């Protein structure tokens, strides 16, 4: 609303008392919500973010430890005195006191600021919470009215819900802060913020029950993936755990039911399943020898951290990243190719290309004991018909069309050849594969289409080469089949 | 035949979704406000009785100046009671206010990105190209 | 009756004596009353004063656990007003009797026409699934057959047009050698005539 | 309602955003301490550093004649930031180019770059109460309107004794209020350092007598308490005077 | 959203046929993808049909070629389209093309003899094949019942595709009605579920269930109206001997008050 | 305390409640001028309104009946004509020993009351939840019927449409096949003829191998 | 002697010139590992109270760290650290400037306390009908 | 001649207590020639007898710096030591250091946004209790509202 001017509320937030925390947190949340003219600039801000992450870490911690803060019987919790000193004592003379002490009767370590993040003793990894968007109805069922709602829609008559909603509000305001330049202020350097993200993840998914309303869990997942969307730079300090966490977070969406495990999402409900692949591209483009490499180790099937990692993979039971493939294969098809026109496509088209980009990128990362193939009466590939659509569009938004179709073709050829050569190297399957490969209606654009293409547009040279080499591999497969 | 009076059978059935009632069951015991308010009143009634009691007791000087002082402090505290109740309510509402963190409402939180705009996609591509180019250069 | 307030510890009798004496004719001036007592912080007085019972008024239910609100009253809600006298063991033996009566009047929770229906549902489910998947794979294999054969025909045509063009280039080379379909027989007759010469 | 967040503040305005209106003038710094400070100064601490500052000479126009201490074992402060804070504390013209700070930090790091704390006398040697060679420390200071001069034995070989104790003790004069004692210890840590510093240029930081100028500059055995007119240099005096410095 | 088609998450799954009708719905989605791709498949199969002109074996369109042409393809008649696709593949195989436009192809007597009168011999080029297409579309295509057959071609599959689409649309609204019924029965299921949960919880130990439902009803009454923090604690002893944040909060107060 | 009855009163009471069961109006009619509740609380061994209790504040009254009323309502609702519970009736000595045991002011009575309350609840609960599961399975069967309709219509679509498409495609394919077969036949024949011709010509100066062989052979010269 | 009116940003109302609090140690731990003997909680408190007294003396006008450095020292570095720290926490140099307002009035005012619907603890605005008197009450 | 702290009543103005050497070892490394138990004896005896001269008035240390020109380090140390054992300066209440200040005690607080200083509840009232006045209405009187009336009702309707 109004009033509500200053920024320095951070001070009060930094303070460790329930009162100040409420007073600020609620206000500043309402603030960052308002945007008509209300934005949080950056001058000497950062202190805000620090304070925030510190607060969240401590609260979530002693929550996991199941102990209420803000109220004990200790206070001003260290030394209090006015002893024998003016300014400089505790030299040699101090031992005299010992002497004194021996005749009158007739060093420390200090912890760092935040607490540890993982290895927490009570918190030991047991598989829970790998459930899909379905829980919304759970949420409904939870939020459903019933003689036992236990939704204290009012304030904290008990501190548990207090901590819950506290963290909730913190998450929300954190989201709202994250919609501008000053993403650079958030850019992977608020080591505090990253610690917060990490441990929050490690809880929300490995969540021994302390969260009241599942809807709170949804909120957390949701604004979390959003604020991720507004990151386009490094992550994954103490990576591996965090990398797997983020993967499970994005996998949260899409309906499950070898073959593809994911019914493609009927695009009229959700918009987060978007954010998922959005991030899995953006925050994954960095070919720096860390992130890509973490997921590469995730191909496999302090030091205790490593124990954790495999500890979850077998606690997700073969391979798993096929699930990531299937997930990536959602939201593209079966609606635009089933519409009445190609214009309403362009909207979600804008969204589409990053997906194929992510896919082909991960296919640079698959070149060892596996069984993988993903064209088995599961998708076919309307990619060809889609390419034709965008082509006809070309000769009849923008700036994304040509790259989309190009990378679609590249995707096709690369996945084909990689499948073939992989099951060649293993050679655990009959040459029927060729015949199998030769048995796709969604495949190998007809040579007549190639020909007529070779004439009209004349504005697609690179694409012409794409189709050219594609058809080349096609004819090769035909020949060497016999 | 009849007796000016109707009755109920025992063989009918239920839609299981009825909306009819009847005072043939005697759930007499409609006791919500009555008992509540009489309890409330009785509180202050017996209170005032105690007030008058201690008052007269301390007034009767023939009683010991070791019983009196008791009754005097008693009347003090009793006549003071509403004050403590009031300031109690003050501080109570005050602390209760702390447990309010907008659970009451559920505003939108600026879920702006309906789609990721052009800038997102082209940014992905640009980052990829720049990164691979720096890679190519790293040995140059 | 006979409400005693000389009931506090860590504060002498006269402590609270002076306390209440002050607050009597001093009107909550906590500074005054703190001055008006023997070295206790004003907030201390406030707190202690705040914890002073009136233990003779609160009586130990439906109303005893609800205020400014209540269950309605036209039905049998007075069952609430009789909330408990032996709750645990009473309800325990009541469950005993309930299960007992269940087992007694009893002599799976469905009948046998029911079981017939159930088995029939199961069988229909199985049959529908089987029909579905069979017709599915059948269409699929038909499609694959048609496709394989289609691409076969395609490459066949390709190779044979190639062969035509090939022998065309060959006979062109031969015509060039002669230096020292219609056009085929034409060049052939021309070469034969040259040979006659 | 009320108005207070920053100095009796204003919380009733046109509903804007204001970042950290705290400046006396350019005065808000708390940013970027938490992690670095914790991780850094959770470990041992060691020697300090006396520093003098002179910039008033007829090459530049200042009142820079102040001293202060420093921990060379520190890496927590952009020294220039500290300097600028000091200067703004000196109310000087905000233009810190005509109030060039670079020169100042240059002089600072210059002075710091000739230090080793006490020699192996502390680094590896440990003589109970030191060994010998109490320098006849001579200290005069000019504060407010009065100067004070003294000379007295003070060991260089001992570490067990810190300066500031002498400071608070000689505080027991008229008032020697505050501002005095600091410079004394500073001068002290100044006075001593150079000597063993100069002695560091040689090699007696372990053994006894040195090599030529250390001979006149020493105390002796002093088997018996002294006369009245020699130690009559030890005492102290408080004298007003018109300044000519 | 997800609520609208289904809610099946867990219901105690009593007489767990819910997995089975689940599978039924799954296979419905299967059939959905099936029919979708089948429509697309028929589209694709059609695609070639308007563009083919090979059928000759069972006005008359096969126009004869030139001596150059019968020297080139060895075929005498047909359509220009077939010939031009042939020479297209010819360029492809001989690879006389150039790729810096691409339609520039290095000319050869195998070709230039198609137009030797204009003194193209003066310049064997690497020129636009389009120029040749323009050249050989009437320059060498010249001359020197079965009307029913024009019927049995591309139009067939198109028409049957239209019929299939029409009958699918015919059946659609019945499906819509069934979906409405699904939603209805689902909501009813849902309510009945709530009721059963309630009732069995009553079966458990009616004392606690009664107390809790009563208090919840009261709380609902209140929240549906103005709200108050504490219904009680006129019994001072409890909430004040067993609580001390009162002290600190008070302290904060008196400073201002 | 004792209550207004007689030997034969309670005798016929027992007899009829064994005869009819759970229909208190009926058995009540077997003894004229007797309320069903009378006959009910008498079996429960209970008098009428001679003692809230957890709330000294009670509803105002001068001549009424509240608690025992709802008590009897729940009781009669139980219908457990053989309710196993606190001592029941088979001989008046049961009541003798009950009174010999009934000595608490009310607390024992109250425990018994709430016990029978819970009992009637439990019974109605069991029955109701049984009906609930019944309704559940009914609704699910309806869902199945809907899915059946869906699948069936889809099957019809499948059969008709796709058999048509596959038939027509097969026809087109075979046409293409045989036509290109004969095409290549005409080709190969022509090629062989050309082979004979060029063979003659070279001599006067597949087999495409030997053809080109002799070709380059003559091309030497 | 006392001659000024000293206010502080309330949230600071955890500081006590007498004692120390977990807050500051987590913000200035370098006096508590007990590693550097020339530092101790004690000298810390000395510095602390000294500086806060200094400021509170003539708080209308500013006070510098350089001032204290001139006055007393055991270090420049830590001195500056804690000085700027207290600055942040406004315990020092907070009332350096003054700001005023005429403060026109509005329907709500601090001396306004009437009978009206109440969020606080229980209250009963309707007492008793006639037949309530029909009870053998307590005497 | 002059009483001292009772526990301190052990000194040897003519000898060296093991308590001394244990307290201060530096005079016993047998390495510093400038130092010896002898010169320390002279130190301490001079110091203590000097104070014994006019112990009615305090005696500082800088004096010793003036009077022996030993190392002021050990002088200050031993002086602190003897005061710690009260052997010196047991008749004085002075010689303290200035800050030209004293700890003040007045304070005020204001951090208003909306929540503290009250979250601004609605207004209320009710400082003092009130009278029911029904006691007379409840008092047994033959002019009872309904008490006598309902008594007569019972007695005339119970038949």
């Amino acid at each position: 609303e109004l009033g509500a001017i200053n920024l320095h509320a951070l001070s009060m937030s930094l303070q460790s008392k329930n009162l100040g925390e409420i007073n600020t947190a609620l206000n500043t949340l309402l603030v960052t919500s308002a945007d008509s003219n209300l934005k949080i600039s950056l001058v000497k801000y950062p202190e805000l973010l620090d304070s925030l992450a510190i607060l969240g870490m401590n609260l979530l911690s002693n929550l996991s430890q199941n102990v209420v803060p803000y109220h004990r019987n200790t206070s001003d919790y260290y030394y209090e005195d006015a002893g024998s000193n003016q300014y400089y004592v505790t030299q040699h003379d101090k031992m005299v006191d010992k002497i004194f002490e021996k005749v009158n009767n007739n060093v420390k370590q200090w912890d760092l600021l935040p607490e540890p993040i993982r290895f927490l003793p009570n918190q030991f990894p047991l598989k829970i919470h790998r459930t899909p968007y379905l829980t919304s109805l759970k949420k409904i069922k939870d939020e459903i009215d019933d003689p036992f709602t236990k939704i204290n829609t009012r304030g904290a008559e008990d501190p548990k819900v207090l901590i819950n909603d506290q963290l909730s509000t913190i998450s929300m305001i954190l989201r709202n802060i994250s919609f501008s330049d000053n993403n650079s202020r958030i850019m992977s350097r608020n080591f505090y913020l990253k610690r917060f993200i990490s441990d929050l993840l490690w809880l929300v998914l490995i969540h021994p029950e302390n969260f009241t309303c599942n809807r709170k869990i949804l909120n957390f997942k949701k604004d979390l993936v959003i604020v991720l969307s507004n990151i386009s730079h490094l992550l994954e300090i103490a990576s591996s755990i965090d990398c797997l966490l983020i993967l499970i977070l994005v996998i949260s969406f899409g309906q499950p039911k070898e073959s593809l495990t994911f019914n493609e999402f009927q695009l009229q409900w959700g918009k987060y399943q978007t954010f998922g692949v959005d991030i899995l591209a953006k925050l994954f483009s960095l070919e720096k020898p860390n992130l890509n490499y973490f997921k590469s180790i995730l191909l496999n099937k302090n030091h205790k951290d490593k124990k954790l990692l495999r500890r979850l993979l077998n606690l997700y039971n073969h391979n798993l990243l096929n699930d990531v493939v299937s997930f990536l294969f959602s939201a593209i098809p079966l609606q635009q190719v089933l519409s009445q026109s190609a214009d309403p496509s362009l909207l979600i088209d804008q969204f589409s290309p990053v997906i194929s980009q992510s896919l082909t990128s991960i296919l640079v990362i698959v070149q060892l004991p596996f069984v993988w193939l993903s064209s088995e009466e599961n998708i076919g590939s309307g990619l060809l018909k889609l390419s034709e659509i965008i082509l006809n569009i070309n000769n009849s938004y923008s700036k994304v069309l040509l790259p989309s179709i190009n990378i679609s073709c590249v995707q096709l050829i690369k996945c084909l050849v990689e499948k073939s050569i992989c099951f060649e190297n293993c050679l655990n399957n009959d040459p029927e594969i060729l015949k199998k490969i030769a048995s796709i209606p969604n495949l190998f654009p007809t040579d007549l289409e190639i020909f007529q293409l070779f004439t009209n547009p004349s504005v697609d040279i690179q694409i012409i080469n794409q189709y050219q080499l594609l058809y080349n591999l096609k004819n090769d497969i035909l020949t060497n089949l016999e | 035949s009849h007796s000016n009076i109707d009755y109920q059978t025992l063989l009918a059935n239920s839609d299981h979704a009825k909306f009819t009632i009847e005072p043939g069951v005697l759930p007499v015991g409609i006791d919500t406000h009555t008992a509540t308010d009489i309890y409330q009143t009785l509180i202050a009634l017996n209170l005032d009785t105690t007030v008058n009691d201690c008052l007269d007791k301390l007034l009767n000087d023939e009683c010991t100046e070791s019983t009196r002082e008791n009754a005097l402090y008693d009347y003090y505290a009793l006549q003071l009671l509403p004050l403590q109740k009031a300031v109690r309510g003050h501080v109570l509402q005050f602390e209760w206010h702390q447990n309010s963190l907008l659970t009451n409402t559920h505003p939108n939180f600026l879920s702006k990105i309906r789609n990721i705009n052009v800038q997102d996609a082209l940014l992905t591509n640009q980052l990829y190209k720049n990164h691979e180019l720096l890679k190519l250069e790293r040995k140059k | 009756v006979k409400i005693l307030e000389q009931i506090d510890e860590n504060w002498s009798k006269e402590d609270l004596q002076k306390l209440l004496k002050g607050i009597q004719e001093f009107g909550a001036d906590w500074y005054k009353v703190a001055k008006n007592v023997g070295n206790k912080s004003p907030e201390q007085c406030i707190l202690r004063f705040l914890q002073l019972p009136i233990e003779d008024k609160f009586l130990y239910s439906t109303i005893a656990f609800l205020v400014g609100l209540v269950n309605p009253k036209t039905v049998q809600s007075m069952t609430q007003r009789a909330i408990q006298s032996a709750e645990s063991i009473k309800s325990q033996k009541e469950e005993i009797s309930d299960q007992k009566p269940i087992e007694h009047i009893k002599e799976r929770q469905m009948n046998f026409l029911t079981n017939e229906l159930i088995r029939l549902q199961m069988e229909k489910l199985d049959a529908k699934l089987n029909h579905l998947k069979k017709l599915e794979k059948f269409m699929e294999l038909e499609r694959k057959t048609l496709e394989r054969q289609q691409e076969n025909l395609l490459i066949q045509r390709l190779n044979f047009n190639q062969n035509s063009s090939k022998i065309v280039n060959v006979l062109s080379k031969c015509l060039n050698l002669i230096s020292d379909i219609r056009s085929q027989i034409d060049h052939f007759k021309s070469m034969l005539s040259k040979p006659e010469t | 309602n009320g108005y207070s967040g920053y100095g009796n503040g204003i919380t009733n305005t046109t509903t804007r955003v204001i970042p950290q209106v705290e400046v006396g003038n350019r005065k808000h710094y708390l940013e970027d301490k938490l992690k670095v400070y914790k991780q850094a100064m959770n470990e041992t601490s060691e020697q300090l550093v006396p520093i003098r500052l002179e910039f008033d000479q007829d090459r530049d126009r200042f009142f820079l004649r102040d001293t202060l201490l420093w921990n060379k074992n520190d890496k927590l402060i952009k020294i220039e930031d500290f300097v600028d804070d000091m200067l703004r504390d000196y109310r000087f013209e905000d233009a810190t180019r005509e109030q060039h700070i670079d020169t100042i930090c240059q002089s600072i790091q210059e002075q710091i770059q000739e230090f080793q704390g006490n020699p192996y006398i502390e680094l590896n040697q440990d003589r109970l109460g030191g060994d010998d060679l109490r320098i006849r420390i001579k200290l005069d200071i000019v504060v407010g309107q009065n100067q004070l001069i003294d000379q007295f034995e003070w060991d260089i070989s001992n570490s067990d004794n810190c300066p500031e104790e002498f400071a608070e003790s000689m505080c027991q004069e008229l008032e020697l209020p505050g501002e005095f004692v600091t410079a004394i210890a500073h001068s002290i840590r100044e006075q001593v350092h150079m000597y063993h510093k100069s002695l560091a240029l040689l090699g007696y930081n372990f053994d006894g007598s040195a090599r030529s100028r250390m001979l006149p500059t020493i105390t002796l055995d002093d088997v018996y308490r002294p006369a009245a007119e020699s130690k009559i240099f030890t005492p102290n005096l408080l004298q007003i005077s018109a300044a000519e410095l | 959203a997800e609520l609208i088609p289904e809610l099946y998450s867990f219901q105690q799954l009593v007489d767990s046929e819910k997995r089975l009708d689940h599978f039924i719905h799954l296979r419905n989605l299967h059939m959905k993808r099936m029919v979708a791709q089948w429509e697309r498949s028929k589209l694709s199969q059609e695609f070639l049909y308007p563009h083919l002109n090979f059928p000759n074996v069972k006005e008359e369109p096969f126009m004869s070629y030139s001596p150059q042409l019968t020297a080139i393809i060895g075929l005498k008649s047909g359509t220009s389209h077939d010939a031009i696709f042939s020479i297209y593949k010819y360029i492809h195989l001989n690879e006389l093309l150039t790729n810096d436009q691409v339609s520039i192809v290095k000319l050869d007597t195998q070709l230039i003899t198609l137009l030797p009168s204009s003194l193209k011999e003066s310049s064997p080029d690497t020129m636009k094949l389009t120029d040749l297409l323009s050249l050989i579309n009437s320059t060498h295509l010249l001359p020197l019942l079965k009307f029913n057959n024009t019927q049995r071609e591309s139009q067939i599959g198109a028409a049957e595709l239209n019929e299939n689409a029409r009958e699918l649309e015919q059946i659609k609204p019945k499906i819509a009605l069934q979906d409405k019924e699904i939603t209805s029965v689902l909501s009813n299921l849902h309510e009945s579920n709530k009721r059963y949960r309630f009732f069995k919880k009553i079966s458990e130990d009616p004392v606690k269930a009664l107390n809790e439902c009563i208090a919840s009803t009261s709380n609902a009454l209140k929240v549906l109206s103005g709200d108050e923090g504490y219904n009680e604690d006129m019994v001072r002893r409890a909430n004040f001997y067993k609580e001390n944040e009162a002290m600190l909060r008070e302290n904060i107060e008196v400073i201002l008050s």
